[PDB]
RNA sequence: AGUGGGUAAGAGC
């Protein structure tokens, strides 16, 4: 994957959407799975880094 | 500190309307993967709510701070 | 004993039936617009157009040389001192509500408050306790006199 | 009138799977 | 839709106020030419009391252009296509002079009949220019072009 | 044959043993885990459960009796542990009005795969005017006891839905080619008829995200090899909803359900919404959970 | 309670005793008694009846299912021409069958089942059998018993009628079913349990308790359209009391900088509208979102609080472009529809003759010396003052000829300890009106009971009885 | 077909 991919922030989104839907109808939440989510968020945000 | 958890842990306006379900008003059941899971009277007509519910931003999700210290080391 | 059948009141059935009369009567009034939109040389040369332009320059330069009130307020005629005035707002409703549109003074509604949580406070047809409670005097407005 | 669910074996076959649906 | 895909592949306004030893601080009205928020679907919650509520706003305003216009989009996304067509023909009927709604009939509608509903705004409004514009992009036909910019012209 | 056009050969299909026995297990453990469990998560499960089943096997059904009899079996599973758990007696007389009554008019909402009878007697209301109480029964019609809707009506074969979804594509087609020469967007007018027809559904071309999902590539894949990372196995483990849309509609079903349970006022007057004294069932809500 | 239970089932157990707690059926059994007893008192003369009296009965004669004793015993005046008993519903009565002197009268609640809830025939096997019935004690073979399923909220009446009963006992029993104390306790248990309710949502909704909340950095506007449509009107002891309109005032006020926003518009808008308030209240709305509009994002507010209940509606509306702008109703009456009583303001809107926008700066200079928290505090409570006597507060604002408001602002410049001391008399005026109208003394009324009066709190009952909660 | 799986606890008189 080079540096100056065009497509390499579909395929972050799609594979944050995925990781994401694991939690979609957990109404509670361990640390385990709170930290994965703030792990998912922050690369979220921060997509470059 | 009190204040910080329980706004952390208090019930926010989407989540509130979240549990609300209308009566006698059956909704189709938008999520294929489960039918157990509705977000109630969210995006639902008679909800009370011209405008969109916005998202309380108090309640985002973020890392612990030692997970901080870790992906601050391993970058 | 032997019972009628009733009309079933199916929810479903009502989303749908409603949405289908409206399908039904956005088709009528697409139609009827129809009706009514359906009714709308130098179009080709370039050279018939540039003396036509010409010719409607030429011919501009050649050119160039209270009684308006009916409704009610809630509130009594003796409500309002001789020797007084005071201001009349409209009262706070409901955009949806279709009720008419009382006339209100905020200070004689706090008056009004205070005086009936006093007889509230000294208090303490057939059946009047359950029809006055759980079942506003006021006066019509003609050409701004009453 | 018993409650309990009848098995539909042997049963409706006058019907098919894409009738009573738009 | 995108045509590249096969198989397989709102409520605006017209009054602004500028800003800036007295204690009045007046404020002179500014009018804007044109006033088209996106569609920004997805923001309104109960499709239905909006509906009833702009349908009251028309109702009590019927020459502010705005309620047409945000009525029709809200019509529009909700999916019933053809009562925002028919809101918008209410409005340009109920208000000829503003040529934004019928920049929206032009944009809501296909297009002869869009076509026709510039004419009508040229025969109500045949100052403004925007509609002429519009009806020059919606004409395929290299005349029909040449025609409606000479009428404009 | 795709040359003489003739019905050279016929297909029989039947649902495989294995997938009886997972539907089986599934049911099992379902009903096993549920000695502290809410009535609504059971019923939720053995829902999504029968309605991956018969969508995924509709045509295969019909020919295994064998599952016709489990569906029904663990219906009957399902329907007594929820009496189990409502008394700890078994009812004689049970109605069917509190199982497949739809979830927001407080029913468990159940899906039923079988045959199961409303007795007459339970489709009589009552209702008290100024000239006094008078009774009302359900239907005019002169049958037998009404029967609720089987889910079975309420699926489309999949011969009728490739068929059908061949002829949409044709028609999409045939749409798409002749507006690029009028330079049209499709607008979502004349894509109307053809909603749900389509199996890559066409409300998918009108997906919000349609072109963040045109990058996702080997998706049934991905979702057939979930179950090596999630705990919970996916009842369709075999398409996505965002790829490939809504390929079963439940409105019809849940309509005649309600319809033939005699409607709201049938239904509500098997409940205490008549003891509440509420004037109507229209501006009313549920809460899921109280304030505790 | 009278409800029989078919199966232990312990759940439903737990919610019954929690819908029936406090003794809540025999609550029920004397409310409807009462309720009887006051409706025969009140047509004691056109009855005949001599006297009423409301029969002693054992204290848990509400659950004696088995048995049953009159609870209501009519004295007739010289006598009454008892008909053949028969249902409430039986408009036809054969008047004379047996005359008599007594007419008992017995009251039985029943909770109702799906097959077993028609209340006509449980009434009228209740009246034979505890009339036939040895255990069943009562005065005269002449009476009647109604029957109220609570389950069903049906009720019946069956037995003998006395000429002119039928009528006024169905209306009576309707009125009571429509409204009654212990049986809207009822329902309202039963809804809590149940947790369903009629559409009342919970909103963002400005009380006393949030008020410090508001307190905040943040940018607030408090919009108000009290002031738009408005007339003053006179008394003429000569003729009659006449009106005539005058301009209206939005009031668009921040109390972050007390950049208050006027909206002075003409009489000459309600030309030929038939509809004056919902036009108003559009008219607001769009103001409000033109003046969002206009102002920079920065600036933009993010709170819009609004006095009156009915911008919750419009503004939505309006603001449909901004969905990170919450709107607050505030249950508290901020008295900002009497800041045109200021004398700087009603002239003003009064010889205006076109509609227009002007701003003013209601924290004159306060600021350079108390935070706005400070400065909002004193604001309210001076328009507090001002709305309660509008003459008393003209002369506590000057307290010597000294203090004089220069044209540049409103509120008349004054030391800080001379502030303090304009403030307490302001409180001391408020306390007083407040307690005039009240009957309360100042120092009965505590310090959030006070806090209460100022910010607009008011505490009625005209429906007492929920005490049977207790 | 069938028994059950349906005991409110408490205070002294």
């Amino acid at each position: 994957p080079p540096l100056s991919y065009k497509h390499d922030t579909k395929l972050l989104i799609l594979a944050l959407e995925r990781l994401k839907e694991a939690y979609s109808v957990k109404s509670r939440l361990n640390q385990s799975q709170r930290e994965e989510l703030g792990l998912i968020e922050q690369a979220y945000d921060n997509p470059h880094e | 500190r009190y204040r910080k958890m329980k706004e952390r842990l208090g019930l926010t306006e989407i989540r509130k309307q979240a549990n609300r379900m209308s009566f006698g008003e059956i909704e189709e059941d938008a999520y294929q993967e489960d039918l157990g899971f509705s977000l109630g009277h969210l995006g639902k007509s008679g909800s009370g709510r011209v405008r969109q519910t916005q998202v309380n931003e108090a309640t985002k999700a973020r890392i612990s701070k030692t997970l901080q210290r870790t992906l601050q080391k391993q970058s | 004993e032997e019972p009628v059948t009733a009309d079933v009141i199916n929810p479903m059935a009502l989303r749908q039936r409603e949405e289908l009369r409206e399908k039904l009567a956005a088709a009528k009034e697409k139609r009827l617009l129809n009706q009514k939109l359906g009714k709308i040389p130098w179009l080709d040369d370039t050279a018939a157009w540039i003396e036509r332009s010409r010719q409607l320059q030429k011919e501009k330069d050649l050119a160039e040389k209270r009684d308006l009130q009916g409704l009610t307020v809630e509130h009594a005629i003796d409500s309002f001192r001789e020797g007084e005035t005071m201001i009349l707002t409209l009262k706070d409703k409901g955009v949806l509500q279709e009720e008419e549109d009382v006339l209100v003074n905020v200070n004689l509604v706090d008056k009004e408050r205070a005086e009936k949580n006093v007889e509230l406070r000294k208090k303490k047809a057939q059946q009047k306790p359950r029809s006055i409670l759980s079942k506003p005097h006021s006066f019509r407005l003609e050409q701004g006199g009453t | 009138p018993t409650g309990e669910v009848l098995s539909l074996v042997g049963k409706l076959e006058g019907t098919r799977m894409g009738d009573k649906a738009q | 839709v995108d045509p590249r895909q096969t198989q397989f592949g709102r409520n605006t306004l017209m009054d602004m106020r500028l800003s800036q030893q007295t204690v009045v601080d007046p404020k002179g009205y500014l009018t804007d030419l044109n006033s088209m928020i996106p569609t920004h679907g997805g923001d309104i919650n109960d499709i239905k009391k909006a509906r009833l509520l702009l349908k009251s706003v028309r109702e009590t305003n019927p020459h502010h252009p705005p309620a047409w216009i945000a009525s029709a989009r809200l019509e529009e996304v909700t999916g019933k296509l053809q009562v925002a067509r028919n809101l918008i023909m209410k409005g340009t009927e109920m208000c000829p002079k503003s040529e934004d709604v019928w920049l929206e009939a032009a944009r809501l509608q296909p297009g002869d009949t869009a076509k026709a509903v510039v004419a009508q705004a040229v025969r109500h409004l045949p100052q403004s220019v925007r509609i002429y514009i519009r009806a020059a992009e919606l004409e395929t036909d290299i005349r029909a072009k040449k025609r409606v910019l000479r009428k404009a012209l | 044959n795709e040359v003489t056009k003739e019905r050279t050969a016929q297909c029989f299909l039947r649902v495989d043993d294995e997938s009886m026995q997972r539907f089986h297990n599934r049911v099992r453990q379902i009903l096993m885990a549920s000695g502290s469990t809410t009535f609504t998560k059971i019923v939720n499960k053995w829902n999504t459960a029968l309605i991956g089943l018969m969508t995924y096997f509709r045509e295969a059904v019909v020919n295994t009796q064998e599952l016709l009899d489990l569906l029904v079996k663990c219906e009957n599973k399902i329907q007594t542990r929820i009496k189990i758990g409502l008394n700890s007696k078994m009812p004689s007389r049970f109605p069917p009005v509190v199982f497949y009554t739809p979830k927001e008019l407080g029913g468990l909402g159940m899906l039923s795969m079988g045959h199961v009878l409303i007795p007459q007697s339970d489709l009589r209301w009552s209702k008290q005017t100024d000239v006094g109480i008078t009774h009302f029964r359900s239907g005019m019609s002169h049958e037998e006891d009404q029967l609720i809707p089987n889910l079975y009506r309420y699926i489309q074969p999949w011969e009728s839905e490739f068929i059908d979804s061949q002829r949409v594509w044709a028609e999409y087609a045939l749409k798409r080619q002749e507006a690029i020469a009028q330079n049209r967007r499709l607008t979502l007018e004349d894509l109307e008829d053809s909603w749900d027809r389509g199996i890559p559904r066409i409300n998918t071309l009108f997906q919000k995200d349609r072109h963040t999902l045109a990058y996702d590539k080997g998706w049934r894949v991905r979702t057939d090899f979930k179950q090596y990372q999630v705990l919970k196995q996916n009842p369709f483990w075999w398409t996505h909803q965002r790829h490939d849309g809504k390929l079963w509609n439940l409105n019809n079903y849940r309509t005649d359900m309600i319809q033939a349970l005699g409607g709201v006022e049938g239904i509500l007057e098997h409940t205490l919404f008549k003891g509440t004294y509420f004037p109507t069932w229209e501006g009313l809500f549920w809460e899921k959970a109280s304030g505790f | 309670t009278g409800i029989f239970m078919h199966g232990k089932i312990p759940t439903l157990k737990i919610s019954l005793i929690q819908i029936f707690r406090a003794h809540l059926w025999q609550k029920i059994h004397e409310s409807i008694v009462m309720d009887l007893c006051q409706v025969f008192d009140q047509e004691l003369d056109a009855l005949e009846i001599e006297t009423v009296q409301k029969e002693t009965i054992h204290p848990r004669k509400s659950y004696k299912m088995n048995s049953s004793c009159a609870d209501i015993l009519l004295f007739a005046s010289y006598k009454w021409n008892v008909s053949r008993p028969s249902l409430l519903a039986d408009s036809k009565d054969v008047m004379d069958s047996t005359t008599t002197q007594k007419y008992w009268i017995d009251i039985q609640l029943r909770w109702g089942d799906y097959d077993s809830h028609d209340i006509e025939r449980y009434a009228r096997a209740k009246f034979l059998d505890y009339t036939t019935d040895n255990m069943s004690i009562y005065p005269s073979p002449t009476g009647v018993l109604i029957a109220i399923d609570l389950a069903y909220n049906l009720h019946s009446a069956y037995g003998n009628w006395f000429p002119g009963s039928k009528p006024l006992i169905q209306q009576a029993m309707a009125k009571i079913m429509k409204a009654n104390p212990a049986l809207y306790v009822l329902r309202e248990r039963i809804r809590k349990g149940l947790q369903l309710y009629s559409s009342e949502p919970t909103e963002p909704y400005l009380s006393s308790q949030n008020y410090g909340e508001l307190f905040s950095n943040q940018i607030i506007w408090f919009v108000d359209d009290t002031n738009v449509y408005r007339v003053t009107i006179h008394k003429t002891f000569e003729g009659n009391l006449t009106t005539k309109p005058i301009n209206g005032a939005i009031f668009i006020f921040n109390p972050r900088t007390g950049q208050l926003f006027l909206k002075i518009i003409h009489t000459s808008v309600w030309a030929g509208q038939k509809r004056l308030g919902q036009l108003a209240k559009w008219k607001t709305a769009e103001e409000v979102a033109a003046l969002i509009r206009s102002l920079p994002v920065e600036e933009q507010p993010k709170q819009i609080i609004v006095t009156r209940k009915g911008m919750l509606d419009p503004l939505e509306v309006h603001l449909l472009d901004f969905p990170n702008i919450v709107i607050k109703g505030s249950e508290l009456q901020l008295p900002f529809q009497a800041c045109l009583k200021v004398e700087k303001f009603g002239d003003l809107i009064l010889k205006a003759t076109e509609p227009q926008m002007v701003l003013f700066n209601l924290y004159d200079d306060w600021l350079k010396t108390i935070s706005s928290y400070t400065a909002f505090s004193r604001l309210i409570l001076i328009l507090r003052a001002l709305h309660v006597n509008n003459d008393r507060a003209k002369v506590i604002l000057k307290p010597d000829k000294t203090t004089i408001t220069e044209p540049h602002h409103i509120w008349p410049t004054l030391t800080d300890e001379e502030w303090i001391k304009v403030e307490v008399q302001l409180k001391d005026l408020i306390l007083a009106d407040y307690g005039k109208k009240n009957n309360v003394n100042v120092a009965s009324l505590t310090q959030s009971e006070i806090r209460d009066i100022i910010l607009g709190m008011e505490i009625s009952a005209p429906s007492q009885q929920r005490q049977q909660i207790a």
